């Protein structure tokens, strides 16, 4: 199918970055 | 009181007598003609 | 042939010299 | 108290050359691959192998001699005396390459031998075995460019001669068949080469310009005593030079000399790496987006389309004598040249 | 049957033992006379 | 801090060391250069003389193509020299 | 610990650690062993490398049939 | 040039027209710069084999030196016991301002020769 | 049954991380040509 | 264009290079050794054409 | 506390969660293996076994389904071509949906392991600390590998319970699965032997059983448990990483080289058969043979089978590919239609003249045509000014025997030196470029991918074998060297014995 | 997009150093 | 230029994933000082 190519980086980067801000803030919670 | 013949003794003749012998072959090459 | 003992004669001899000289003190 | 701890005794003692158990495989093939290349760059050709003289007794320099490899003829034959090729024939096994194999092969296991030593050495003394570590790079890049990459290509023929020249031929036939310098792995081990120097230099001068005056005297050598306690010379006073210099500096003398390990090390097993992929003919060849706009465009010129023509120059000029075997006969038409050269 | 190639496998494999032997039996005979002391 | 060899700034230094090493330096120095004054060193290691390289009217090397015959082909060569 | 039916019947399995044959054992043996196979892999090596050329054994993809 | 591509151009270009591989300020470069990498791992080896314990294994032997402390953090003697007998006695330092100087002089001199 | 006592808290000081960001950054710098192509 | 044959050499990211391609290109030939500041350029056009930022930087 | 680097240390003396961890990475593998499979055949085009097999497709574990005899679909397909086939449940996609399912409960179990981590089990008896006793789980396991072995050798690959094994004529062009016999002679260690990996897994397997059972009963010699720290886990894995990489270097050469166990069929074949014209030796074999027996030249070279001319074609040969040219050997020349047919020069005497062909080493290579002895005829000429061999002034011609241009001949030098220039790459054929878009650069198959990265993974897998076996033989000195070490030890003369405190003068 | 890429890397590393300079870990005597 | 077109993502991924475990290990590391 003629997709968007740039879909894939968005999809990609919209799921990786908010998510890695959570486990950020989750880890340093536990570390204390 | 030194011993004459060690593993030194050997090692250091293992590399020196060639060496001499390989030096002679080599100059004796410089007067080569062709 | 003849030129192997002519290579070879120097070093023979050069251990003949060596081999009278240090026997003493190599049998000490 | 059996033999084997009565030999054990004898490997282990505390004379000049220290032997080990590690002696046994490292003493004689170390002499071997020594002996073998004196003996080969005084008195063997290379003329049936390669159409080439190479040593002392056929008019060649120490810049010039090698002990080159066998003929591309012998495959990746072990080329053993007494083997099928050579048939114990002495001469016939030198005119051969023999020489080359004999080199390699007893220098791998002479290499093996010392880094065993390495260990030896260090278990006897109670030091930690991070020299030996360190010493597993120039192993890789041995094995690396003498045994892999020839085994992923035709024959023995091209891996290295052992000879100045014949390593410089080396360098540059990577450079025209393998665009070698364009590999990233070539480009790490550049930087960890040239980084090591760096770190060689710069840790070596801070120290000698961070003394402690520890005796009166204009030199300075004579005021270390190799069992003090104290540091010779100032990591405090260093540590802000460098700040203040360069921005940043070293406040870990642990850190700082594993870095210096760790630099070169890893350089080294990088380049290794690039290699592995030479062998296979895997390289960093080309760009293939600059080639398709270049194609397109002839306006379009880069330094990489004129390195790419400078390694079209060095294959079509250099195969035919470096690759005698092809019978390649390249007439003058045919032959990539500029304008007047 | 019995090819030139493994008469001279036969040669490199006694030629070898012998070495490794030889060197062995050596290295015995020293570490047995000069032993070190205790 | 020795391990019990004799130290060699001492063995040098002595007139034995001299009375032995002056007659093997130079009887190893003549032997070398009588394994290449003879011509031996040739023969021994099949390295072409200056005559040798080639046939008179030759200008192709003659090189190794065959692994299990290349014995015989080195044979082959040097017989298009005598 | 946590006692298992599984782990009581394998218990018997892991419970000899440490247990050593005294002195030497069957060093003798097992070099004998290593030195056979060393041998074996030589041959095998050198029929891969056309070194060692036996009767009847084509090192070619023509042993195919 | 000023780029990746175009140093590897010089390079060649200057080995067409100068042949500096047969050269020996380039072959001592070549000496100043491998000697250097050379022992910049051994010197970075022999003294992270003779660190003295400081530390667990759970822990950075690193955290074994506090910055600005007084006493050597590695004992040279053993260093140098390992070295001189993995060659022999007198290939071995037992002066650090001399092994240090060494170790600046070499590649320094090297890269002299081949600028 | 009791917790497992074999774990240990791991660690990263401010340096370490400096140094692994520039070699990620640089290892990116050096291979995107690479990638792209 | 650096050899100063009129065949300019591409050296920056936005006309078609990468990193590893890339480049601040030399001076041309037709300069040889002599200065070549901005000012001495008719125009920054010029000047670029030239090699100027190499002597430059 | 502990460094990045050294996080999963904390499963040296937890044998629990060290089996949860080992369960986690072989669930991911079998995940890999399934995820792997189920990506191919989502791409793999089955419809043209001769000029679009597998290896052209960058297929990776396909073959491997299909070395052991997993040869067709669900979907009714066939990789020998055969159609409307039922392959029962072990289809290409029942071995994908296996490898998932192990995969999901490996996880499960991986958990568990985790959870209960404290089974008596792994405890010492005599002392309550965990311990494993290495050497008799060193039998056990062995005993277990010698089981399989042997089964495997025994009855999957004679086809005694079993399909048996890929195997093939000596040109790659009838492979099949098939029963394979043990072939017990020496001719066995013949590497493209198939008969000898059957005898092999037979005989080594009862080698492992007999040894296993050793293991399990006889007891390590102090000596030996003493020296190589048999107590101390990190002692197997140094040795069990240098035998891992011992092995990775093996594969590595037998996939380059060729062996019975990679077929060309699904591998592609190998750089040596193009250094040595195998396919072309073969082909021109054929073709005399058609000719004595009076077929004509365009009978005989019809009749050559186009599998068999497209072995010969340097575009298929893996040493022809480049680090970061990436994908199927099809992104590259293209998909492969038919063969052109068999080019024929002749200059304007009538001499057959021949291209010199492009060898391994060059991206590029000029344009040489000799005569049967050797000798230069004419060429494609760089500089025009002083050409004596351009193909307009020794009139050169092609003409086509068999394939697509069967009988065609062109005369016009600019087309026939455009054939001339495919014929450095051995034989011409027809490529789609549009559908994948093709770049028309050379890529290599999954021959020289696989010798590509095992290679690079035995080399870096010595260097764990160096370290973990340093901290083995080392671990009482890891932190450090003894703060009390005192100058007589290290010190020359002091000992008779380096090392040995009782040799004291 | 593959210069946005370059320079995107390029201008990270610089504000590396700028943080790794002026907010470093501070070097502190014992 | 024609460039590959997974190149972006695969160097994103290169530079996002690594970088963001030693961010993740830095931060849990500061707080429990
Ligand atoms: C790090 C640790 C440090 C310690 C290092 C210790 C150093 C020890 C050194 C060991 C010596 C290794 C010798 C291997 C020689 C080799 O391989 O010899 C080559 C032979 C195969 O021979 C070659 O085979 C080729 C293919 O031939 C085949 O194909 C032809 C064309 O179709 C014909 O059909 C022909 O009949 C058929 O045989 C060509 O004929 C070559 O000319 C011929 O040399 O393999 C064989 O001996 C055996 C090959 C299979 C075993 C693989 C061995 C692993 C080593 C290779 C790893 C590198 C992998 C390469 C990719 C990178
Ligand atoms: C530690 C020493 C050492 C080592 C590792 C090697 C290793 C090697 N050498 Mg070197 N060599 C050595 C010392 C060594 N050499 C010495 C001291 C000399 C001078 C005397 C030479 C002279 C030499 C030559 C001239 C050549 C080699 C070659 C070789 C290679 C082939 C070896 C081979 O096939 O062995 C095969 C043999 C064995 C592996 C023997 C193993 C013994 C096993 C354990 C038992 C055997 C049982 C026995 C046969 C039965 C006895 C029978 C009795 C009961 C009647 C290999 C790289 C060859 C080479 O480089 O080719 C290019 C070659 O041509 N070597
Ligand atoms: C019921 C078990 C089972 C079965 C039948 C299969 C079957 C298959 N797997 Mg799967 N696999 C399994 C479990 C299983 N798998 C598990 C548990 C995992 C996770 C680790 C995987 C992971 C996996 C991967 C990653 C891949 C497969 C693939 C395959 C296929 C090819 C297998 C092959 O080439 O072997 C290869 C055989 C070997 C590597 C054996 C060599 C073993 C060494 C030499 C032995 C070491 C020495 C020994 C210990 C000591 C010597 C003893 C001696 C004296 C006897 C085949 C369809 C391939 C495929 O096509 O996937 C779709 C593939 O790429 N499998
Ligand atoms: C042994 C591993 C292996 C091998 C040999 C192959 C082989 C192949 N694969 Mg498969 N694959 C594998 C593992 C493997 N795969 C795994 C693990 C995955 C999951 C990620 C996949 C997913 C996959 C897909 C999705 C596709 C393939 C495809 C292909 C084909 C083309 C591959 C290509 O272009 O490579 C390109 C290789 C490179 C560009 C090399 C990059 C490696 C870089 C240089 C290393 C990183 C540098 C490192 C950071 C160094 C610094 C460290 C140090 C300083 C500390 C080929 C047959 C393609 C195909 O044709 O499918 C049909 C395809 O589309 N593969
Ligand atoms: C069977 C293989 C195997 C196993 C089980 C181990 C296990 C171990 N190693 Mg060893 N090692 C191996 C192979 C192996 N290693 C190899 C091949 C090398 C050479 C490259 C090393 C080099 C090595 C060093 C230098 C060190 C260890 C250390 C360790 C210990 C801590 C590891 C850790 O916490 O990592 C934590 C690692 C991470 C959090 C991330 C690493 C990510 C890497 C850079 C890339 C990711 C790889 C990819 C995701 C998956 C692998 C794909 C492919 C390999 C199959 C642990 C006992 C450490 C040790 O001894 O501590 C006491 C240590 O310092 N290992
Ligand atoms: C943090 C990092 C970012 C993480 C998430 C990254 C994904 C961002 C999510 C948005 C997805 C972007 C759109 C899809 C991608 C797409 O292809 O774009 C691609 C488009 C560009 O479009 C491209 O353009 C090319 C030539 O320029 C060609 O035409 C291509 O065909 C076309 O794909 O990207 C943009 O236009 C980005 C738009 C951003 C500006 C939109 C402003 C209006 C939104 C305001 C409303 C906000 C209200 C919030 C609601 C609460
Ligand atoms: C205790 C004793 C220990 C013994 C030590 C043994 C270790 C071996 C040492 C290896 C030395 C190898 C150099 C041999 C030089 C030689 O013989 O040339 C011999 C050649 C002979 O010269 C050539 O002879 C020919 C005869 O047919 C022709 O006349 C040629 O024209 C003539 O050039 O001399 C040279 O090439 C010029 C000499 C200058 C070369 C010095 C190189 C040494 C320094 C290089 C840099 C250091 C490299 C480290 C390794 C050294
Ligand atoms: C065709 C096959 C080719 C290979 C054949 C195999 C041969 C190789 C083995 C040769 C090894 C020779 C080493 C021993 C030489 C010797 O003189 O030491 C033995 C003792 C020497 O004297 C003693 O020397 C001793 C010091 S030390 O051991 O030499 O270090 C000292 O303790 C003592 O007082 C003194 O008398
Ligand atoms: C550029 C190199 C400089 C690095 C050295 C750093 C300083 C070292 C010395 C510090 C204090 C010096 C005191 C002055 C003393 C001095 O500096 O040392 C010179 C030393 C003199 O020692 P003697 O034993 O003669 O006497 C003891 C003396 O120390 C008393 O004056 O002689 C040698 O070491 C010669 C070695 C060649 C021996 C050849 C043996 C053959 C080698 C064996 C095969 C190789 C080994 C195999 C390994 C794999
Ligand atoms: C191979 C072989 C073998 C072996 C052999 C050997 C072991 C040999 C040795 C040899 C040797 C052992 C040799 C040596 C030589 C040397 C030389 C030739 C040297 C030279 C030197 C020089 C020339 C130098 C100079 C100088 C300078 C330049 C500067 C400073 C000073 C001086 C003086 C140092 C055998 C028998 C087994 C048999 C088989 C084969
Ligand atoms: C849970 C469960 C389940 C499910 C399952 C599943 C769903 C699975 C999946 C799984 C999977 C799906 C997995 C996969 C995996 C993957 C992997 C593991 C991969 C890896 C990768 C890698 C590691 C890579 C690397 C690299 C790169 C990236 C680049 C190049 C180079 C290299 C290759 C190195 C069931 C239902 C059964 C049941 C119940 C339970
Ligand atoms: C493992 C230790 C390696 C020791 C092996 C060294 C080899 C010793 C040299 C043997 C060379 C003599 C054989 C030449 C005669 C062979 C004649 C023939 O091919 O039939
Ligand atoms: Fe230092």
């Amino acid at each position: 199918m003629e997709v968007n190519q740039l879909g894939l980086i968005a999809t990609a980067l919209f799921v990786l970055v908010p998510s890695v801000f959570l486990i950020i803030l989750y880890v340093q919670t536990e570390s204390q | 009181s030194y011993p004459i013949f060690t593993v030194r003794w050997v090692a250091v003749h293992t590399l020196a007598v060639p060496t001499i012998f390989f030096l002679g072959a080599i100059a004796a090459m410089q007067f080569i003609q062709r | 042939d003849w030129r192997v003992l002519v290579v070879l004669l120097p070093v023979l001899l050069a251990a003949g010299w060596a081999v009278r000289n240090i026997l003493p003190y190599a049998v000490k | 108290r059996g033999w084997f701890d009565i030999l054990d005794d004898w490997l282990k003692r505390d004379r000049f050359v220290f032997v080990g158990w590690s002696g046994i495989l490292l003493f004689p093939c170390a002499y071997l691959a020594l002996g073998g290349w004196l003996t080969g760059t005084t008195f063997v050709t290379s003329w049936y192998t390669h159409g080439l003289a190479s040593s002392y007794l056929e008019g060649c320099n120490f810049l010039t001699v090698a002990v080159s490899t066998p003929a591309n003829s012998m495959g990746h034959s072990l080329l053993l005396l007494w083997g099928p090729e050579a048939q114990g024939d002495f001469t016939r096994w030198c005119q051969l390459g023999g020489l080359w194999t004999f080199i390699a092969l007893h220098g791998a296991f002479g290499l093996i031998g010392f880094m065993l030593r390495q260990f030896e050495i260090a278990r006897l003394v109670g030091v930690r075995p991070y020299n030996a570590i360190a010493f597993s790079a120039p192993i890789a890049v041995f094995v690396s460019v003498f045994l892999i990459y020839p085994l992923g290509q035709s024959s023995w023929f091209f891996a290295p001669s052992f000879g100045v020249a014949a390593i410089f031929r080396f360098l540059l036939f990577f450079q025209g068949f393998h665009n070698w310098t364009l590999n990233p792995f070539h480009m790490m081990g550049v930087a960890g080469v040239l980084g090591g120097a760096l770190l060689c230099a710069i840790h070596g001068a801070t120290v000698e310009n961070t003394l402690f005056q520890d005796g009166e005297g204009a030199s300075t050598f004579r005021a270390f005593n190799p069992t003090q306690a104290e540091e010779t010379y100032s990591m405090v006073t260093a540590n802000r030079f460098w700040s203040q210099i360069f921005g940043i500096a070293f406040s870990n003398k642990r850190w700082l000399h594993f870095f210096m390990l760790f630099v070169p090390v890893t350089g080294l097993w990088m380049s290794a790496i690039g290699v592995v992929g030479l062998a296979l003919n895997l390289r960093s060849y080309d760009f293939i987006s600059q080639e398709i706009r270049a194609a397109e465009d002839p306006e379009f010129e880069t330094f990489y389309t004129k390195n790419l023509l400078l390694n079209e120059g060095i294959r079509a000029w250099m195969a035919p004598q470096d690759q005698p075997h092809e019978n390649f006969v390249f007439p003058e038409e045919v032959l990539p040249r500029g304008n007047a050269l | 049957t019995i090819t030139p190639s493994l008469k001279g496998f036969f040669i490199g494999l006694l030629s070898g033992a012998v070495v490794l032997g030889l060197t062995f039996a050596v290295l015995i005979a020293i570490s047995q006379i000069d032993k070190v002391q205790r | 801090g020795t391990t019990g060899e004799r130290p060699f700034s001492d063995i040098i230094t002595s007139v034995r060391y001299w009375v032995i090493h002056s007659i093997t330096i130079p009887a190893l120095f003549i032997a070398g250069w009588l394994f290449v004054s003879t011509g031996l060193a040739y023969d021994v290691f099949g390295t072409p003389r200056p005559d040798s390289y080639y046939a008179q009217e030759q200008r192709s090397i003659p090189l190794v193509t065959d692994r299990f015959e290349a014995k015989q082909q080195v044979e082959t060569f040097l017989e298009q020299l005598k | 610990a946590r006692r298992t039916w599984l782990g009581d019947i394998l218990r018997p399995l892991n419970s000899e650690y440490g247990k050593v044959a005294p002195g030497w054992g069957t060093t003798p043996l097992m070099a004998v062993f290593m030195g056979l196979f060393l041998v074996f892999l030589l041959i095998i090596l050198e029929i891969y490398n056309s070194t060692l050329i036996l009767d009847g054994v084509n090192v070619s993809w023509k042993a195919l049939g | 040039p000023l780029g990746i591509s175009g140093t590897f151009n010089f390079m060649i270009v200057f080995q067409a027209e100068h042949n500096i591989l047969m050269h020996p300020f380039h072959q001592l470069g070549v000496a100043g710069v491998f000697g250097g990498a050379l022992f910049c791992a051994m010197h970075g080896s022999l003294v992270t084999s003779s660190l003295i314990r400081e530390t667990t294994e759970t822990e950075s032997a690193n955290y074994g030196y506090k910055f600005g402390q007084e006493e050597e953090t590695y004992n040279i003697v053993a260093a140098h016991g390992y070295f001189g007998r993995l060659i022999f006695q007198y290939a071995s330092f037992n002066n650090s301002r001399s092994l240090h100087f060494f170790l600046a002089a070499w590649p320094v001199v090297g890269v002299w020769f081949t600028a | 049954m009791e917790p497992n006592p074999n774990r240990q808290p791991v660690e990263l000081n401010r340096t370490s991380l400096y140094l692994g960001l520039l070699l990620i950054l640089v290892l990116a710098l050096l291979f995107s040509s690479y990638f792209f192509n | 264009d650096i050899d100063g044959i009129r065949e300019p050499v591409s050296g920056s990211l936005l006309y078609g290079n990468n990193i590893i391609t890339g480049a601040v290109v030399p001076s041309s030939n037709a300069i040889g050794l002599h200065f070549y500041p901005i000012w001495e350029a008719a125009s920054l056009d010029e000047w670029l054409y030239n090699g100027g930022p190499y002597q430059l930087i | 506390g502990l460094p990045w680097y050294r996080v999963h240390t904390v499963l040296i003396n937890d044998p629990g969660r060290l089996i949860a961890a080992h369960l986690m990475h072989t669930a991911l593998v079998a995940g890999w293996a399934g995820s792997m499979a189920l990506y191919e055949l989502a791409t793999f085009d089955p419809s043209d076994p001769v000029l679009n097999p597998m290896w052209r497709q960058g297929m990776f574990v396909l073959p491997f389904m299909a070395r052991l005899g997993v040869t067709g679909s669900w979907s009714g397909w066939s990789i020998t071509g055969e159609t409307g086939i039922d392959p029962g449940f072990w289809s290409f996609e029942g071995v994908a949906l296996a490898h998932i399912v192990l995969s999901g409960l490996l996880f499960l179990a991986a958990c568990w392991h985790w959870v209960y981590w404290d089974l008596e089990l792994f405890r010492d008896p005599r002392t309550g600390e965990p311990a494993l006793d290495l050497p008799k789980m060193f039998g056990i396991h062995l005993f277990l590998a010698g089981l399989l072995c042997f089964g495997f050798g025994a009855f999957h690959l004679t086809g005694l319970f079993g399909p048996g094994m890929w195997v093939s004529d000596p040109y790659g062009l009838t492979g099949s699965v098939q029963p394979v016999a043990p072939e017990w002679g020496p001719d066995g260690f013949n590497p493209y032997n198939p008969g000898g990996v059957v005898a092999h897994h037979i005989a080594a397997g009862i080698v492992g059983i007999i040894a296993g059972l050793f293991h399990i009963l006889v007891r390590p010699p102090q000596r030996l448990y003493k020296a190589l720290r048999m107590g101390n886990i990190e002692t197997v894995l140094s040795s069990s990483i240098a035998a891992v990489f011992f092995a990775a270097f093996v594969v590595a050469g037998t996939m380059w080289y060729g062996s019975a166990t990679t077929p060309i069929e699904l591998f592609g074949p190998t750089r040596y058969q193009w250094d040595s014209s195998y396919f072309q030796q073969e082909i021109n074999r054929r073709v005399q043979a058609s000719l004595a027996s009076g077929a004509t030249l365009e009978e005989a070279w019809s009749a050559i089978p186009e599998k068999l001319a497209f072995y010969d074609y340097i575009g298929n040969n893996p040493a022809k590919g480049g680090l970061f040219r990436t994908g199927p050997m099809n992104k590259g020349d293209g998909i492969a239609q038919a063969w052109k047919g068999h080019a024929v020069f002749r200059n304007k005497e009538g001499e057959e003249l021949f291209v010199r062909r492009m060898p391994a080493f060059f991206e590029s290579f000029p344009v040489i045509l000799t005569d049967k002895n050797g000798v230069v005829k004419a060429d494609i000429p760089f500089r025009r000014a002083e050409s004596k061999y351009s193909f307009e002034q020794q009139g050169v011609t092609v003409s086509f025997y068999g394939g697509e241009l069967n009988g065609q001949t062109f005369t016009d030098p600019p087309t026939v030196k455009s054939y001339a220039r495919k014929a450095i790459f051995g034989e011409i054929f027809e490529f789609d470029t549009e559908t994948l878009n093709s770049d028309g650069i050379f890529r290599t198959s999954p021959r020289g991918w696989f010798t590509f990265a095992h290679a690079v993974f035995a080399l870096l897998f010595f260097f764990g074998h160096i370290w973990h076996g340093a901290r083995t033989l080392f671990r009482d000195v890891f932190s450090g060297i003894d703060p009390e070490l005192s100058p007589e030890q290290v010190e020359w003369g002091f000992y008779q014995k380096v090392g040995d405190v009782t040799t004291r003068r | 997009m593959e210069t946005i890429t370059y320079v995107f890397i390029f201008a990270c590393i610089i504000a590396l150093f700028f943080f790794a300079i002026f907010f470093r870990e501070p070097p502190r005597i014992t």
